[PDB]
């Protein structure tokens, strides 16, 4: 859809959880924005 | 999540000790069996897959 | 396609297994993806 | 640059963050960085 | 090929390091693979 | 490099420190080459 | 995975204190002697490799 506010809904909420689960759906999102990275080469 | 009384849950002493063992809980593995009328409630481990280098 | 594919489901695995455990295999991924990026370059 | 200040202060007050909050607030910039890698591609 | 046998050493060895070393490690093959990408482009 | 020899004194001093100190100084390294990314492109 | 009565376990003791240390465990490390007619086990601690720029 847009990709942006999809993303800022998800950092709200790991922002919003405990330490270790705002760690992982991070670094998640990280993993995410890399193969989508992967995928436009 | 039931605690040592100091503060240290069973979660947590998975976490430290098999941090990579998947747990999952599904609700067809509750009341498994019959005692006499109590529904027993079931645990399994199992490895998911082995490598095929190795057989 | 088969990559991406495989890439989901080892994401869904590593949803399920304690917090060090899932930190350190998106990491893993996360340099899988990375590795892949210099590979295409 | 703009962008640049904004990252200094991000890191000066992730610095005095404690731990999990560092780490939670170094991997949210380096997301924020990695889509705006995306963006400009 | 050598980074290739060097990242999957390396990714062996700290397989079984505990939790804080096995993200440790990991990041920093990560942060060497960056370097490795910066120095090709 | 000037900037690879400075990333290496880096990582060096990172591995004396404990293991949050460490993984925060990887991550504000790794951020740093990610910028660097950012600025050639 | 044995833990004091508190929760931490020897795994955790590692981890906080010796958070790289490789970590392995082989059959063949089991029942390397026998004392009478008990398996001796055993425990190996050894560094990997060393740098070459020292010596």
């Amino acid at each position: 859809a847009v990709a942006a506010a999809e993303s800022e809904r998800q950092e709200s909420a790991a922002s919003e959880m405990s330490g270790e689960g705002e760690v992982a759906e991070l670094i998640s999102q990280v993993k995410a924005i890399l193969a989508r990275l992967e995928g436009t080469a | 999540s039931v605690t040592t009384p100091y503060g240290i849950s069973v979660s947590d002493w998975i976490e430290q000790t098999y941090p990579k063992m998947r747990i999952v809980s599904a609700p067809e593995l509750s009341g498994v069996q019959m005692k006499a009328q109590e529904p027993e409630d079931a645990l399994v481990l199992f490895v998911e897959d082995v490598n095929a280098a190795v057989d």
